[PDB]
RNA sequence: AGCCAGGAUGUUGGCUUAGAAGCAGCCAUCAUUUAAAGAAAGCGUAAUAGCUCACUGGUCGAGUCGGCCUGCGCGGAAGAU
RNA sequence: GCGGGGUGGAGCAGCCUGGUAGCUCGUCGGGCUCAUAACCCGAAGGUCGUCGGUUCAAAUCCGGCCCCCGCAACCA
């Protein structure tokens, strides 16, 4: 009975956390607004504004219409809670927890979306892990990462497996690369990107004097294997001519060195080498292979490179998650979430901080 | 005119007429089913 | 008169009941039921026997996907 | 063949959809009014709508339909004095 | 076209001549050290590119297929 109402206040308070963080009254005015607009002739006039008014208020639709129906629900629930209790009434103490645990999937279907709104997060992902400033104690303090994010991953039920591991040569690991393998794991572990600061009583100095090491953890996807695009013969021209320096009556009469453009990109490649213009054609159909799949890989290297430098140095000033264990105090700057189990966070009680960083968005 | 070697009816409205000993194909609702055989 | 539709939906107690109706059975309803709903409804409808009404809303049923 | 009437009802069958009304599909695809009227064959509408049409009645009054075998032809069919 | 190769994590042997997988580093466990390296004492790890054939039996012999190397590709 207790822990029914616990609940049903759990709910209310995620219904209205849900309606305050989408803004209810916001949404409610601006789907009203929608309302007005498709009601006026005016608005089909342009068929593009149109349905995406007609989108808009679908979705506004969706959200407002089932926050209406959730709250009368929860109303409904809690009324028939109190009889069913009054009444000592099995059969409808049953029935009332049969429609509560519903309406908690329902609103859990909902948070679940809100938590991960983003493309890849159903993904599977890989963790990369980085010592940094604090040198031998940044090595120590990534191991200990290392195990806080396994022990994690096994409490989440996730798979994991370590791709790739340099290990520091005093102590602790230089860096690891681990493939975490589960349902939206890169939804889960997104937030954890970042610069971990820790600050105890050096192992590693003889005087025993309170240090500050930083560790980066790195998240990314999972991608899909790209499929193989043949060349599109549309979009190839090929000139057939006399090679350069063309020796002989045969040489100077035939047409055996080729070229082949690429009409989209505008590559050209060129082969002369043989005295065979299908063998000719066929090296310079495989380097222009080669410089599509080039083209590509250099887009590739380029958004890689780009993502490099976009990632903080793992250093002073850079931390979002400050484990200090002299005052046992450990806290994420991003959300304000602060704890003091210490232990239990490195032995990966992470929820708290994921939860408070998806819940933020 | 969609000139072709194969000239068939598209729709119920069209019709197939020889002109000048060439097979046509005429429709009443769609120009572009207007068809001539070549 | 209201739509049947809705009146059929408000006797089953169920909301969607149309995907897949033959591989799986969603919903049921049974007959006396539907000859209940169909009576209230015999000002509009065009017919003197309500039997006949009655099985025109079965065959509405069976279509809406909820086998009788 | 034209030609004249008609060419209904539950019912927009429901879902999924952004909308889905025979005509995006998915998805059932029935019974009723009967002369007959498809939970639609096509056109068409953002959707309806609308336009047909299948079906059926009424006037006119001898053929009409579309396959099979076979003979001869037609298109497909552009080149450099 | 003619030759070579593909074997523990890496580099090399073993093939020829069918029966059997070795060396060096690396990895793991225990020592030494305040600790790490070095060093010392122990372990583990390859069913031999991939299929097929031949054989009582294939790293080995034969044939495809894949990858890698060399050469050759001329007069023209
Ligand atoms: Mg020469
Ligand atoms: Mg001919
Ligand atoms: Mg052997
Ligand atoms: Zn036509």
């Amino acid at each position: 009975i207790n822990p029914v109402n616990n609940r049903i206040q759990d709910l209310t308070e995620r219904s209205d956390v849900l309606r305050g963080y989408l803004d209810y009254d916001a949404k409610k005015e601006r789907l009203e607004e929608v309302n007005a607009e498709l009601e006026q002739p005016d608005v089909w006039n342009e068929p593009e504004r149109a349905q995406a008014l007609g989108k808009e208020r679908s979705s506004l639709e969706a959200v407002v219409d089932t926050l209406d129906q959730m709250k009368q629900g929860l109303e409904d629930v809690s009324g028939l809670l109190e009889l069913a209790v009054e009444a000592d009434d099995e059969e409808t103490f049953n029935e009332a927890v049969a429609e509560l645990d519903a309406l908690e999937e329902k609103l859990a279907q909902l948070e679940f979306r809100r938590m991960f709104s983003g493309e890849y997060d159903s993904a599977d992902c890989y963790l990369d892990i980085q010592a940094g400033s604090g040198g031998t104690e940044a090595q120590d303090w990534a191991s200990m990462l290392e195990r806080m994010y396994l022990r994690w991953a096994e409490s989440r039920g996730f798979k994991t497996e370590i791709i790739k591991e340099s290990e520091g040569e005093v102590a602790g690991i230089k860096s690891v690369t681990i493939k975490i393998s589960g349902d939206y794991a890169y939804g889960w572990l997104r937030t954890e990107t970042g610069v971990h600061r820790l600050v105890r009583k050096s192992p590693f100095d003889s005087g025993g004097r309170r240090h500050t090491s930083f560790s980066s953890a790195f998240v990314y996807p999972e991608v899909d294997d790209d499929i193989d695009i043949e060349i599109n013969p549309a979009d190839l021209r090929i000139d057939v001519y006399r090679t350069s320096g063309a020796g002989g009556q045969h040489v100077n009469r035939t047409e055996s060195a080729v070229r082949i453009t690429h009409i989209p990109t505008g590559i050209v490649t060129q082969c002369q080498n043989d005295r065979s213009q299908h063998k000719n054609k066929d090296q310079a159909m495989k380097q222009m292979k080669a410089k599509l799949y080039e083209l590509e890989m250099q887009k590739k290297n380029a958004e890689k490179q780009a993502m490099e430098d976009n990632k903080s140095d793992i250093g002073w000033g850079s931390q979002i998650r400050s484990y200090v264990l002299d005052d046992s105090r450990i806290k994420d700057l991003r959300t304000g979430v602060e704890t003091r189990n210490t232990q239990a966070v490195l032995d990966g009680s992470l929820d708290q901080f994921i939860e408070a960083s998806l819940k933020a968005g | 005119m969609k000139v072709r070697a194969s000239v068939k009816k598209l729709c119920r409205n069209c019709k197939i007429v020889k002109r000048d000993g060439v097979i046509r194909v005429i429709c009443s609702a769609e120009p572009k089913h207007k068809q001539r055989q070549g | 008169t209201p739509p049947a539709a809705v009146l059929l939906k408000k006797a089953a107690g169920i909301k969607s009941g149309s995907g897949k109706p033959n591989k799986d059975k969603v919903g049921k309803i049974s007959r006396a039921q539907l000859q209940e709903i169909a009576q209230t409804k015999a000002a509009d409808m065009t017919g003197a026997d309500i039997e006949a009404m009655t099985r025109s809303i079965e065959g509405t049923a069976r279509s809406m996907g909820l086998v009788v």
